[PDB]
């Protein structure tokens, strides 16, 4: 919901995501939703944006309507910051507990050290009950279970209201007297020395020696109870396992590419060479969050968010099978309201107008292959 | 008499000596001050450093010299007409010393700014600095330590103490001369980036503002000039 | 023209420019010359200079004699800072076009983010013409041609002159009256509120309201003239594509390097064994814009600097042809005037006397070797 403000060519060339898939739509308090997908970090690293060295795998998402249960980056739980590296793809898969009814846009981001939030594409997911059913369980290595909602609420509540009450008993304690305009009378004509006179000293002292006690004894308190305690665990965490994609067999040259001001539609001209040995075809342009499809080549399964989903809208020239080892130049077009509605057409306002994205080129077979391409994008005015 | 002539002196000497410099720059800053160790370079922007320093320390020496050893010693039987003289004297000399201060802070120091942003600077002393550093700066310090001693030595007002702004005025623009070393440290050193507004820079920035002082300089000799033939007329 | 003067070491372990080549030698008033080459750089980048993560192709020249057309790094256009890796080889062509007549020494330089400038060999091209025939013509996407020496150049001054002409306005409506000396007796002696008085509050307000209108008016004319405006087009760009060089089939080691101080010549010992299938000859050994050429082996025919060119300053104890797996130790003696000229053994005032260096290799047939050296570089006085 924070995206659609970013700049155009930053979303284009940051991390792109695919193969996103939503274990479930609609869910239950206290039921789990799992997130997975791929995220390919983008060579052409936005030199305004740090280099992803440190990253965290963070939820889109308002406010705590979901808990994150688990979240992995290859296979392993990142709950810290990760080290990503510039041209790597990553799996990731993360689990949430619903924990607020409601209608909720739940994007999958990558936040960067030095460059700020990632957003990739969001879901609406329904949750239905009850935010009182909703449980938080943990077992700690102490043996106790805990309700992370409301463990240690009562004990903060406690000690709060406690020195709470402890300040406004020496203010009442002095207030009980006149306050402000005597006072300042009797300190400005001469010599005061009459407004603060035993037993108020014998009062102060009083109150310095049993805060500093009580300090020391519910210290030796909260020692004996909970004796085994551990600091915050912190620190980014590196060699985090990128997946070992095979070398696609498709290499495809960005002649020129263009968008209309105004318009809903960018086109591109390129030269496809299919290596391998099995004919080719374009079937899907991914760009910021949208997916340009074509419908004759492939179908959209995983449900995808129809608002960043097109699914007729890449049109190729020529989208006939490309024969291994041939090459041919087409012009494609992506067309859809999503270029407008996410405001990829404000590219134009952009101090550097260079677009990336990924094309996914399938076989008969049905087996993909995914090529990424980067050009300037020259708008067109008449 | 009063206001006489060596206004229009103290303009074109200025004006003329600067020409003169800019034509001789403009001639050699290609060809003969490009590479500093051509020995054309030492012939034609080192020969200029080493004379221009030893006729700017003689100069100076002379002249300040000449101005203190010619002190008026009987300041108290000077008469208000002598004083409104020897006033519009003084301020001839501070058009001067602002003249001279334009030339030094303004033109030659945006031209070392469009020397170095467009040529690969070769050392400490390229004829851009050699110009603005060695030649200008000492200039303008000269006139303003001149144009000082001139009312101290003459005004009445200005004698009898050190005037706190005229010896900001007078002496900040100077320090400029002596930060060249952190504008040379910082360059060689800290900071390759021909970025004018590097921080390297701001020893000139802060000693430029002492320059406001002439404000305070000249309320001062507002007042002297309004001494004795304050009118009337003014105020009547 | 800047070099001779930076470090003699940095100037040699920075950047090694070679197979450099110059279009043309002689050109007239809008004429172009393309300066081809490839630079590598240097393993042993030293650690005063910031990696090259930025770095832009600029060409040191006294101002704009000539106009940088285009220029590229690989293949690509690159009108803003690059990236570039360590230990990588990228060819480099920079188009220019002439606009000033003389003799210009003109370079091809990286400049680097944290480094400054690393200037490469520098030669001497001939402009003939007037500079009152060069055009720089350039078409926008708005369908207007202009000429960038003069395009905008009336509206600048005509703006300029305007808003100088107001403020002149302001100074002399105030100035009219006695300006200091009364002025400042008024305010001193009593109260002043005299010296500004209606219509002076009435000018005042015009002034005011005239300015802010005609910025409003002037902005809104602009904006309906020249609808169409982009913002400047900056950002480092990544992915510069190194040459794929293949691997060397010379492996050379530099067994103690020395120089004379004084001298002109610079001796060093290598052992060279001989990889691959055919007998080769050392023929050049390159240092920092210095080519030291064995001219029994091999010739310069690029038009190389003559300053910078050594045709038989390379001296090589043993240069028969070397058979394939056999290895040999020889003294070379790299020895010319430019060792000198070029401040090459004022090596002896640096904080770090180590050499880095390019040497050619040469078999019967043509084909070359580049190798590269690299070690402490010992002075000798007695
Ligand atoms: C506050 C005290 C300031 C003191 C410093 C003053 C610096 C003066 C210049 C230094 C020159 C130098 O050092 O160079 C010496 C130069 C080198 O040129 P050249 O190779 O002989 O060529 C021939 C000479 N041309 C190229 C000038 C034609 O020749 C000279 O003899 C000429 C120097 C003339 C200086 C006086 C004229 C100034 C303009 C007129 C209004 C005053
Ligand atoms: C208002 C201030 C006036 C001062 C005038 C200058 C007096 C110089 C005395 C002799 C010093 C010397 O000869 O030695 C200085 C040494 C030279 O070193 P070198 O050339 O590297 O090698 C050694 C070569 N010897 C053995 C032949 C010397 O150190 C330096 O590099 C410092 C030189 C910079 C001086 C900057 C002065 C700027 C003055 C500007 C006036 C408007
Ligand atoms: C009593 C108070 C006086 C203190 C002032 C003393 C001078 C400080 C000297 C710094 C040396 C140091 O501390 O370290 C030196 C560091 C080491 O960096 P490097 O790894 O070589 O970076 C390599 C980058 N190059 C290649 C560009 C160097 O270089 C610096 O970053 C210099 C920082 C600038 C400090 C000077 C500011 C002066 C302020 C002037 C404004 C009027
Ligand atoms: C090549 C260098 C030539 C410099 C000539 C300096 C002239 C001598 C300075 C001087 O004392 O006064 C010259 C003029 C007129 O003032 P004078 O009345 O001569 O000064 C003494 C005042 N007194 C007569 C009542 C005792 O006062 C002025 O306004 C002269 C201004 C000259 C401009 C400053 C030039 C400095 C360049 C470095
Ligand atoms: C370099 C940086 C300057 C540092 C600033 C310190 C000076 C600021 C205060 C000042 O200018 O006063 C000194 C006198 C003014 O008269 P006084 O300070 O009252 O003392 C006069 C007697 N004295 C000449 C020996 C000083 O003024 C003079 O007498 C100067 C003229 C005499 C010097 C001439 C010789 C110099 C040749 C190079
Ligand atoms: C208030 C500062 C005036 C600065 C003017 C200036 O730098 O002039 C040099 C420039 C040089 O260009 P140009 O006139 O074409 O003569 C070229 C001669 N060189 C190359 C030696 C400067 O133009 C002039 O000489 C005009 C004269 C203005 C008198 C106030
Ligand atoms: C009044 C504002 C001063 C701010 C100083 C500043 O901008 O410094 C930038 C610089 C950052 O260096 P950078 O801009 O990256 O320089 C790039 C070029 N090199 C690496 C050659 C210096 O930081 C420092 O080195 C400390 C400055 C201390 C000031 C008292
Ligand atoms: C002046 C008060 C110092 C209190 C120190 C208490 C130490 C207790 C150790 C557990
Ligand atoms: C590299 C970070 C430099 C920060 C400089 C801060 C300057 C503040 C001046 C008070
Ligand atoms: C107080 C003056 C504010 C001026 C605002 C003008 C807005 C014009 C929009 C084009
Ligand atoms: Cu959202
Ligand atoms: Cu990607
Ligand atoms: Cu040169
Ligand atoms: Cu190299």
């Amino acid at each position: 919901h924070g995206e659609k403000s970013q700049a155009a060519f930053m979303r284009m060339r940051t991390i792109h995501w695919y193969d996103l898939s939503w274990s479930k739509e609609k869910v239950k308090i206290n039921e789990t939703v799992e997130i997975k997908g791929k995220f390919h970090v983008f060579e052409g690293w936005p030199e305004t944006v740090d280099e992803p060295d440190v990253a965290f795998l963070n939820v889109g998402m308002p406010g705590p309507v979901f808990i994150r249960k688990e979240s992995y980056i290859g296979g392993q739980l990142v709950p810290r910051s990760v080290r990503l590296e510039i041209g790597k793809t990553y799996d990731f898969r993360v689990v949430l507990k619903a924990r607020r009814p409601g209608d909720w846009h739940v994007h999958t981001m990558m936040n960067v050290q030095g460059g700020g939030p990632i957003i990739g594409p969001g879901k609406w997911i329904t949750v239905e009950g009850s935010m009182s059913e909703f449980r938080n369980p943990v077992t700690t290595l102490t043996g106790q279970t805990v309700d992370l909602e409301n463990y240690n609420e009562g004990n903060t509540y406690f000690w709060h209201a406690f020195w709470f009450a402890i300040g406004v008993a020496w203010i009442g304690y002095w207030s009980r007297r006149p306050i402000f305009i005597p006072r300042l009378l009797m300190v400005d004509a001469g010599r005061a020395d009459e407004l603060v006179s035993a037993t108020d000293r014998k009062v102060a002292m009083g109150f310095l020696a049993a805060t500093i006690l009580i300090v020391v004894m519910a210290m030796s308190s909260a020692n004996s109870k909970y004796p085994i305690t551990i600091p915050l665990q912190a620190g980014t965490m590196r060699g985090m396992k990128p997946l070992e994609l095979p070398a696609p067999t498709v290499s495809v040259k960005v002649e020129d590419a263009t968008y209309r001001v105004p318009g809903r539609a960018m086109r591109m001209k390129l030269t496809i060479t299919n290596h391998g040995n099995s004919p080719i075809r374009l079937g899907e342009f991914y760009t910021a969050s949208v997916r340009f499809l074509d419908s004759d080549v492939y179908k959209d399964t995983t449900g995808y968010p129809e608002d960043l989903l097109a699914e007729d809208g890449l049109s190729v020239s020529d989208n006939s099978p490309l024969a291994p080892g041939e090459t041919r130049t087409v012009d494609v077009t992506a067309s859809d309201a999503a270029w407008e509605v996410y405001r990829l057409s404000d590219i134009i306002y952009d101090p550097d107008s260079r677009f990336a994205g990924l094309l996914f080129f399938f076989d008969a077979t049905g087996n993909r292959q995914v090529v990424q391409i980067d050009a300037p994008l020259i708008p067109s005015f008449m | 008499l009063l206001d006489k002539k060596w206004l229009t002196f103290a303009l074109a000497i200025y004006t003329v000596f600067y020409l003169w410099v800019r034509w001789y720059e403009g001639v050699y800053g290609w060809s003969a001050g490009l590479d500093s160790f051509a020995p054309e370079f030492e012939t034609y922007w080192m020969n200029f450093l080493y004379t221009e320093i030893v006729l700017e320390i003689v100069t100076a020496s002379i002249l300040w010299g000449y101005l203190w050893k010619t002190r008026d010693r009987n300041l108290a039987a000077l008469t208000p007409r002598e004083e409104l003289r020897r006033n519009f004297t003084h301020l001839v000399w501070l058009v001067a010393y602002a003249w001279a201060i334009y030339w030094g802070a303004s033109y030659f120091t945006e031209q070392d700014g469009t020397w170095h942003q467009t040529i690969v600077r070769d050392t400490d002393f390229t004829p851009s600095h050699i110009i603005e550093f060695y030649l200008s700066y000492p200039i303008y310090i000269i006139t303003g330590f001149a144009a000082f001693i001139y009312a101290k030595t003459r005004l009445p007002f200005f004698a009898k103490g050190i005037s706190l702004p005229y010896l900001v005025l007078v002496v900040g623009p100077f320090m400029i001369l002596p930060n060249v070393g952190l504008n040379e440290w910082g360059h060689t050193f800290w900071f390759m980036e021909e970025l004018f507004v590097a921080p390297l820079h701001y020893g000139f920035v802060i000693f430029g503002w002492l320059a406001l002082a002439v404000m305070g300089t000249l309320t001062q000799t507002f007042y002297s000039f309004a001494q004795g033939g304050l009118g009337q007329s003014l105020c009547e």
